[PDB]
DNA sequence: CCTGCATCAGAGCCCAAAA
DNA sequence: TATAATGGGCTGATGCAGG
RNA sequence: GGGGGGGG
């Protein structure tokens, strides 16, 4: 078949049909089976071996695989591979840190306290500790994984028309404008389909954009304003040191009623 | 360790198309829209929930989640439910699943295969306000527009048709994000407008453009009012935390007054004005002062002008506005005694 | 925050982490089986993107073929690890080939003919059906195969053998077949009277092998 | 087992500080 | 919405893969 | 990936 009518090619007459000069030739670790009926499974279903492909359960998979419906070979292509369920990101690891029972594990890790070698008892505690404390506390390990990410009230990250009728703005709003971009535009990502090596560029954005958000710098090039090397104010950057909210404004404060002089 | 990078790792695991593998896939996408179409007569369904569940068996469990417009709620139910009634066809019909399929698995490796052109067309317009990431996932969002637009009967290859499509969504997403004080797209072109005059202006001048050199090279329309107008709006704010200078112990906002919050003082006053204002409604009485009160209001402002007074006051409507001047004028008599307040009046 | 509070839970370390966090490599909740590199996939355990493909879509490889070059194989045969493709092409695994682009389609039409011949008596092998290949007839002497009508010729020539057909007007009056060992002496578009000699048979003359 | 060996978070106060 | 364009520019405290 | 002109 072509592009336009003309240079189509339509047999002439009765024949058998011969492929050469091919292109490339492309070779697969599958399975063929050929279907001379219709064919119960459409193409991309996942098939494990003995389950049923086409012509009412005459013709059956005997592999694990993905299918390929071949309409002009007229046959059912089982690609060997697996249904294997494997992630990456915050989210595979919020799945794994729901999927703990504590208990077990500090059973289990308490066998572990009794045997020798100093290092097995030494690394058994250390975990036993980050355990016992969630215990105790109450708190759950998927915690750790933020699904909401909190929003600071806006006075605390005020956007001010100073003398000139200029504006100021803290570094905390342009680090969630960043935040939601990714977001939003994950979002649409997700409605239309992107292939995974699209989602998960994005998906690992995302992570970046909230780790400066939280603590700027701590993991990677710190975030920076265009045309500017000075690095973000982050909330982690807010709260420490000599000019962070403890040792500023909450350990000392300027006051009211003061004043100074040449003595 | 460098997200870059790694990008650049994974699109080049990707080979790039043949001429006849490129046109294949083109072709597979848009044979594969043609048979969605056909499946929405047939089964009296709507092409894109139709298009969405064909999707979903592509890409696998991984993907199913609610897409803005279908009618239904996209979850394993309806999907085994719509796709039951798809394979629920007829061998001559249950072919344009088949075909459904395949376009889906061809635009995925189509866009997979793409990806290298995004990067090329991205880093040209590093620079502008976006990062270079912010940019790929931006110019990646038209490259997928432009595998859903392109006709591959037209001959081009698609390189050539992907390109203006990549090139606009970059284009946009600078325009739309890269401000934080977002600013209307056709308004941000006509302020980098100016910028390109006033850089020709300066370069056969010699010297910077005054706003009437400006307005007079924007042709008709502009004045040096209009030049100076749009500069405003196209000012950035500043950072809070821009040291003053030293970037030791400075910074911009410790400088800036809050003028919001009352001071002590003002607080003081203002409460010092109810307490004499009261205080001074009561002594000519506090009926005649009541009606006053009702009039303006202490908390609340009630003031409407002839209609509401019908009601309750106590008298029927034009004795009230008449009380009024009269509370007004022993309020006024009662003030030159108790001249307390005229330091209000600041 | 070291040691990780998410790692030490988990048993993961800190390039690991890492690894799974910022989309390096993959970890497994549900192997469903999987068996890579002759060990069987245990859960949490990482894959990298390469180890994930082949798991989980498979795996393929695609060779090119120098232009106007073919096969030494054909679409859907089963190919072990090493075996020759093409004269410069050697496929790496063991799996189904594939066609990918056929240049050229070489369509073999199903011809149904009635022809004649005539032999010596002595020198032809009576059989009631000649499979291709199969010896028709041996001569002790050089034979001359004569027309016998008068017309055109209009020749037309296998890859062994040939046929040759007499028309007078447009309508054919005759259809010879010339086995192999059978040399035409005419050619097309040639006139011919009854009874000169079309084609020599010289020898053992036999169906040609298509 | 122990040591190199790496990765991280410390580095005085208040006022002018001339942006 | 269409020539083609396809991979960036100084210290101490502590927890680790390695002799 | 942590830092500077003056007064005490």
């Amino acid at each position: 078949a072509a592009i336009d009518p003309e240079e189509e090619v339509i047999a002439e007459a009765e024949g058998v049909v011969h492929l050469h000069e091919p292109a490339s030739i492309l070779v697969v670790k599958a399975r063929v089976y050929p279907f001379e009926d219709d064919v119960e499974v459409s193409t991309g279903d996942r098939v494990a071996p003995g389950d049923v492909l086409a012509d009412g359960g005459k013709v059956k998979s005997d592999v694990y695989g993905r299918v390929e419906v071949d309409l002009v070979r007229n046959v059912v292509r089982v690609v060997e591979s697996y249904d294997i369920d494997a992630r990456m990101g915050a989210e595979a690891i919020q799945q794994l840190l729901k999927e703990l029972d504590l208990e077990a594990l500090e059973k289990e890790l308490l066998e572990e306290m009794k045997h020798p070698s100093r290092a097995r008892r030494a690394k058994a505690r250390k975990r036993l500790e980050v355990v016992r404390a969630f215990l105790d506390s109450g708190n759950r390990p998927e915690w750790m994984i933020l699904e909401a990410v909190p929003v600071l009230p806006p006075d605390l990250r005020p956007m001010v028309q100073v003398d000139g009728g200029r504006f100021a703005t803290s570094d905390l709003n342009d680090l969630y404008r960043r935040l939601i971009n990714r977001n939003n535009r994950l979002k649409k990502l997700l409605a239309q389909g992107a292939p995974e090596i699209i989602i998960r560029n994005e998906k690992r954005m995302l992570q970046e954009a909230v780790d400066a958000l939280l603590d700027n710098g701590r993991r990677g090039a710190p975030v920076t304003n265009p045309g500017s090397d000075r690095p973000l104010r982050s909330l982690t950057d807010i709260l420490s040191g000599k000019q962070g909210r403890f040792r500023q404004n909450l350990l000392g404060k300027r006051v009211d009623y003061s004043g100074r002089s040449v003595i | 360790s460098d997200p870059v990078r790694q990008y650049l790792h994974e699109i080049g695991q990707v080979p790039l198309l043949t001429l006849e593998e490129e046109v294949e896939l083109a072709r597979k996408v848009e044979e594969g829209m043609e048979a969605i179409k056909k499946l929405s007569e047939i089964t009296g369904l709507d092409p894109d929930l139709i298009r969405e569940v064909v999707r979903a068996k592509i890409l696998g469990s991984a993907r199913v989640r609610h897409i803005p417009g279908l009618k239904e709620t996209l979850d394993p139910k309806t999907v085994e439910e719509i796709d039951q009634k798809l394979k629920s066809l007829p061998k001559e019909h249950k072919r344009y699943l088949h075909i459904a399929r395949e376009g889906e698995a061809a635009r995925q490796h189509l866009i997979e295969a793409n990806l290298r052109l995004v990067v090329s067309i991205a880093k040209k317009y590093t620079g502008r306000g976006l990062s270079f990431l912010d940019l790929i996932q931006e110019g990646n969002q038209g490259l997928i527009r432009a595998v859903e637009k392109f006709e591959y009967k037209r001959r081009f290859k698609f390189s050539t048709y992907a390109t203006w499509w990549i090139r606009q969504a970059i284009n946009r997403a600078i325009a739309d994000q890269a401000r934080t004080i977002r600013i209307p797209v056709h308004m941000v072109e006509t302020i980098n407008k100016l910028s390109r005059t006033a850089r020709q202006l300066q370069q056969e001048l010699g010297r910077e453009p005054t706003y009437e050199e400006i307005a007079e090279a924007m042709g008709p329309g502009w004045d040096a009012k209009r030049v100076e107008e749009t500069l405003k709006i196209a000012q950035e704010p500043v950072s809070l935390e821009t040291p003053i200078g030293d970037e030791k112990d400075s910074f911009y906002g410790d400088f800036i007054p809050d003028e919001h919050l009352p001071s002590p003082v003002d607080a003081a006053t203002q409460s010092l004005l109810s307490e004499e204002l009261e205080k001074a409604l009561s002594k000519l009485s506090e009926r005649e002062a009541m009606v006053l009160k009702l009039r303006k209001g202490l908390i609340d402002g009630r003031e409407h002008t002839l209609e509401e007074v019908g009601a309750f006051f106590g008298v029927t409507r034009e004795r009230i506005r008449q009380i009024e001047n009269k509370a007004l004028r022993k309020l006024k008599y009662h003030e030159s005694r108790t001249r307390k307040l005229r330091d209000f009046l600041d | 925050d070291v040691p990780s509070k998410i790692g030490t839970l988990l048993d993961l370390s800190a390039t690991e982490l890492e690894q799974v966090l910022y989309f390096s490599k993959y970890i497994v909740l549900d192997p469903k089986g999987a068996i890579l590199n002759g060990v069987p996939v245990e859960k949490r355990q990482l894959l990298t993107d390469e180890e994930y493909r082949e798991l989980r879509y498979g795996k393929q490889e695609t060779y090119p073929l120098p232009p106007g070059v073919d096969a030494l194989v054909k679409d859907g045969e089963e190919v072990v690890k090493g075996q020759e493709l093409a004269p410069g092409v050697v496929s790496r695994l063991d799996g189904v080939a594939l066609y990918r682009f056929p240049r050229r389609v070489r369509v073999e039409y199903v011809k149904k003919e009635r022809a004649g011949l005539r032999l010596p008596l002595a020198a032809w092998v009576e059989k009631e059906a000649y499979k291709p290949g199969e010896i028709l007839a041996e001569l002790p002497e050089p034979y001359l195969f004569r027309a016998e009508e008068e017309g055109v010729v209009e020749l037309k020539e296998l890859e062994e053998g040939a046929f040759l057909v007499l028309r007078r007007e447009d309508e054919p009056v005759a259809t010879y077949f010339l086995p192999v060992g059978m040399t035409p002496l005419v050619v097309h578009g040639e006139i011919v009277e009854k009874g000169q000699p079309l084609a020599e048979a010289k020898g053992l003359l036999r169906m040609p092998r298509q």
